[PDB]
């Protein structure tokens, strides 16, 4: 039984949970010996050091990497993994030709798609003469894929970006900008992070303005698939986490057992509102209604 | 006679010193000691040299002895206070690499509670998102047998880890404020109120199913319940510093003691001119 | 000529008043105070009347103002450093007085927002108890609608009061390490993380949906912000510890000064007898 | 209206969020103005204290007072609130006789009863010379009208405490014992406070020994009833908390009005099996689905 290494920025999100589950049970039909650690969250630049350094120390056959950062071991790897084969996940990984050694694998989405679908479903339901429509942008830190996509797709649409406000990912801080997007009023739907958009279903209820915005997710988690299966969020995009999960385990299963597998992997983005939430498309993005993060 | 020239050197240089070891006590960083204390040497050894002519000033046997002995228990004091002071500047050294080891544990076992706190609730969700299935399929028995697992377990879940995140914030404020802990109290209240705080944590952790979580928060426990000695070297800062006091309010008494000496030595070298 | 032998008195009574200031900064309890304070009056008459014999032991008008000035100087300091020292001891009184108010109010802040915590807890089982009875009377349509409102409400306002209360006991933390802060660094440290503390919190109760408990805690606080001087005079306490300290040491160097003068004295008290 | 003014050690508990809808909604149709405060728990003698005076400066032409300790008041009273008429409740106030001048009225129940009912249960099911019968007694604190209470109808029976833990009632500390009592597994019952039981009904399924031991609760509250409802749960005496609530508000009322009312109402308490669950008899104890605590 090869044994793999997976190592996550954190494992908290609904998103990365995903990603475990993924990983987990692949790693089980692949037959494989999954280990798993995750950094305390992404600004634990050196905690995942340790960990990649402790992953080699077990003696792994391969690294599947979850970057804290994208130009963190881009002159190091080798440092810390030795030559350990390594498969970048979900982030991107950019490092030199003569780092560049270990990469033999690739899995993850174009964060700009992700925006990009956000937008067209607003843009379509609002094309150029329908009526000018007030947006509000909620999608989180601090450019950066998903906005300069979510702009393309609106280009030339009649929708109308209000105002667009920053924070960091967390539900509290999120929830205190939706409140704010709720006084100011004149808003028609708020475009957000999931966790953002979570709030808002939640803020909207308080304040009795649901029906008054609509939601609109630019990427996917449980609580959101909730919100579009109860309708309370009209779309969102999936970049199929689980799925993610196990292309990364089994691009390095079959590497270490000599046999064909898709360099640069990268499943195809799906557009989800709540008439059209197919099975096996969600199968392949969310974990299970039991699952609890296993490490091993 | 001429021992006035001399004693009057003493007298005077006794000032200077006893203004040099304060400055010596306050002294902290490795330069104002090997700096507040050279000058003390220098200031020192001219005491020695003018005490030695002083010396040959007379030869009353009891008085040249006190003299002898006076001037020892200077130099031995002034010596044990300069221990003091380089060991102070070690001890403060010490805590702050030992108290950044524990911020750094602490912190992980913080940010590794809050995890849980965190999946906790996503599954929450997802566990009720599944009842919307059942129910939508008149799963009936199973619908209420969901909504006793989202009781018995989720919503007992979720209060039982808030506990273990707010212990686990509490352990990690204690170490903050551990490093700048002077008040000799304070450091005795913390010091057990972390060691209790960590055995009650040790237990609570030991209970929570979770293989990898519970395994992982022991040995982050074990490890900071080690470290915990940094309590202990906490004090020996405070005792530290009672003892550079205690000697610097001998060292007035020793250099009363000289001069009261270094006077009936300039008397009776007077008599018989 | 009898010159020597009263500065001999002067030297000795030196040495001795140097004690009794650094008993007088030692000191601590208006015991101490007056009475330290009290030996220290009696010594520097002493020192004084021995002084003033020295006045008629020369004429030489340029050493005549430097002895003079010499003890108004020790006199003026030591004076200082007795005010120094009553400051003191009132700070601690104002410290340890302000600080309990607060630790009061900040403690039922906490204690009101575990209280909600533990309402919605209960709330919680009642609501997903009485789901049973809308599902086994088969009102399916207003079974999800309560998993909505368990959802969008009860596990929502769950994390949101568990953050609520974490925030409210940092702030208490906060306060019972401030009583007995005294490293300039981090009392302006948890000054400014208390103040943020303080301004993000009184945002998220107003967020809060719950009328009388909602006006409570904003009630509370304001009024913790109000006695948010503490801390400057917690800042007040620590840049009057540093004043103490360095009177003391100029103390020294004063009566340093002043000896090399009382003997300067000694001479010109030889020449023409 | 006259303004009543309530005042109770804390709420917190399923029980006191249950008084208080008794009083908010009878408080309501008695037409009163109604106004509670709580201290921060049964510690905050002071708190209250404080509380006292602050009814009275408020003005409140009568106090529902619900004691933080028995003798606290009990030379003083007249102290805080000068000489409005009080009404205790839940809580027994004993004061002496120059402070009974306001003992207006008392609603509670004796607690003895509340013991005793839960050892009647135990005691029927399982007769002397029947079978010997385990029991462990996880009540709280620290003697105790409960305890000597279900001492007494255990008393000659076959049923033997094997041991007897006591903690403060709180969730976790209840856990924790609830846990050290599985472990010595030879007890058959567990009899406690209705915390100690919401938590062995958690500790009991994860620990797969539902079934092995019965749980047997010595009061009522959401929860503990939710678990009778749901077989998890044996027994469970109420001393209608609800109903305690409404009777204070109506002596109080009632005494300013100048009408008539029993000056020492106790209602009158109610076993409760999974197969027993009156409507009426719960309506009367546990606060509705939906109350949330109303201080006005």
């Amino acid at each position: 039984d090869e044994k793999i290494c997976a190592i996550y920025p954190h494992l908290k999100d609904s998103y990365w949970l995903s990603v475990n589950y993924g990983m987990v049970s692949e790693a089980e039909k692949q037959g494989v010996n999954l280990r798993v650690l995750e950094a305390g969250g992404y600004p634990n630049k050196s905690r995942q050091e340790q960990q990649l350094a402790l992953c080699t120390q077990w003696g792994a056959n391969a690294i599947i990497l979850g970057t804290v950062d994208p130009h963190a071991y881009e002159h190091n790897l080798k440092s810390w993994v030795g030559n350990t084969p390594v498969f970048a996940t979900v982030n991107q990984l950019d490092l030199d030709e003569e780092q560049s050694t270990l990469l033999k694998g690739e899995v993850g989405v174009d964060w700009y798609w992700m925006g990009y679908e956000a937008g067209k479903y607003l843009a379509e339901r609002h094309p150029k003469g329908s009526g000018k429509t007030n947006i509000a942008l909620l999608l989180g830190p601090r450019t950066k894929p998903v906005t300069t996509g979510f702009y393309e797709a609106i280009k030339n649409s009649d929708i109308h970006i209000v105002d667009s406000f920053w924070a960091d990912n967390d539900k509290e801080l999120q929830r205190n900008l939706v409140q704010r997007v709720i006084d100011m009023g004149n808003i028609d739907y708020i475009v957000g992070s999931a966790v953002a958009i979570e709030a808002a279903i939640s803020e909207l209820r308080s304040a009795d303005k649901t029906h008054d915005i609509g939601l609109v997710s630019v990427y996917l988690s449980h609580g959101v698939y909730r919100g579009l299966l109860r309708n309370k969020v009209l779309f969102a995009p999936t970049d199929k986490m689980v799925q993610q999960g196990r292309l990364s385990v089994m691009q390095a299963a079959h590497y270490l057992r000599h046999q064909p597998y898709e360099k640069q992997a990268s499943p195809i983005i799906k557009p989800l509102t709540p008439k059209t939430l197919h099975d096996d498309t969600i199968e392949e993005s969310l974990s299970p209604s039991e699952y609890r993060p296993t490490f091993s | 006679g001429s021992a006035m020239i001399e004693a009057r050197q003493v007298s005077e240089l006794s000032t200077r010193i006893i203004s040099s070891v304060q400055m010596l006590s306050n002294a902290q960083n490795e330069q104002e000691r090997k700096e507040a204390g050279r000058v003390l040497f220098e200031q020192l050894e001219s005491l020695l040299t003018h005490i030695k002519e002083l010396g040959g000033e007379s030869f009353d046997s009891k008085l040249l002895d006190a003299l002898e002995s006076n001037v020892q228990n200077v130099i031995n004091n002034l010596a044990e206070l300069g221990v003091t002071v380089e060991r102070k500047l070690w001890l403060a050294k010490e805590i702050d690499t030992r108290v950044e080891e524990m911020r750094l544990l602490s912190e992980e076992l913080e940010q590794l509670t809050r995890t849980q706190v965190q999946n906790t609730s996503t599954i929450a969700v997802a566990n009720v998102t599944h009842i919307y299935d059942l129910l939508e399929a008149n799963k009936k028995d199973q619908v209420y047998q969901a909504l006793d697992a989202l009781v018995e377990v989720d919503l007992d879940l979720t209060e039982r880890l808030h506990e273990l995140h707010l212990l686990a914030f509490k352990m990690l404020n204690q170490i903050e404020e551990a490093r700048t802990l002077t008040n000799v109290d304070r450091i005795q209240q913390i010091q057990t109120a972390f060691e209790n705080n960590l055995k009650i944590m040790k237990r609570r952790v030991l209970a929570v199913e979770d293989p990898t979580r519970s395994k992982q928060m022991s040995q982050l426990l074990t490890e900071l319940g080690k470290r915990q000695v940094v309590f202990t070297i906490l004090l020996q800062q405070y005792e530290n510093n009672e003892q550079s006091q205690q000697l610097m309010q001998k060292t007035l008494e020793l250099f009363s003691e000289l001069n009261s000496t270094v006077n009936k030595l300039v008397d009776d070298s007077n008599k018989t001119t």
